[PDB]
């Protein structure tokens, strides 16, 4: 998974 | 530092956030909710009640747990 902002 | 979301520090309130959650994600709600993971209704967007950490693109193999470690070793609730 990859983090977002 | 302080709780983002009190409104979801229920596990079962983040289960039940999870209406609609997409097929492709691979990952249950019963595991995302589990590590402090709610559902934010948009694609396979999740969130944690207690760092505010934002999570998506979840692949087959991720673990909600150490994804949400790995990215936020700020959280308090995987620490
Ligand atoms: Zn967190």
């Amino acid at each position: 998974a990859v983090x977002f902002f | 530092g302080h709780m983002r979301n009190p409104a979801m520090y229920s596990e079962e309130a983040r289960l039940k956030s999870f209406q609609n959650w997409p097929d492709y994600a691979h990952l249950t709600p019963r595991e995302l909710a589990s590590a402090g993971l709610y559902y934010t209704g948009i694609g396979d967007q999740v969130q944690c009640f207690a760092c505010g950490g934002k999570l998506k693109n979840w692949e087959p193999g991720d673990r909600a747990w150490s994804e949400h470690r790995r990215h936020f070793p700020n959280c308090f609730f995987v620490l």
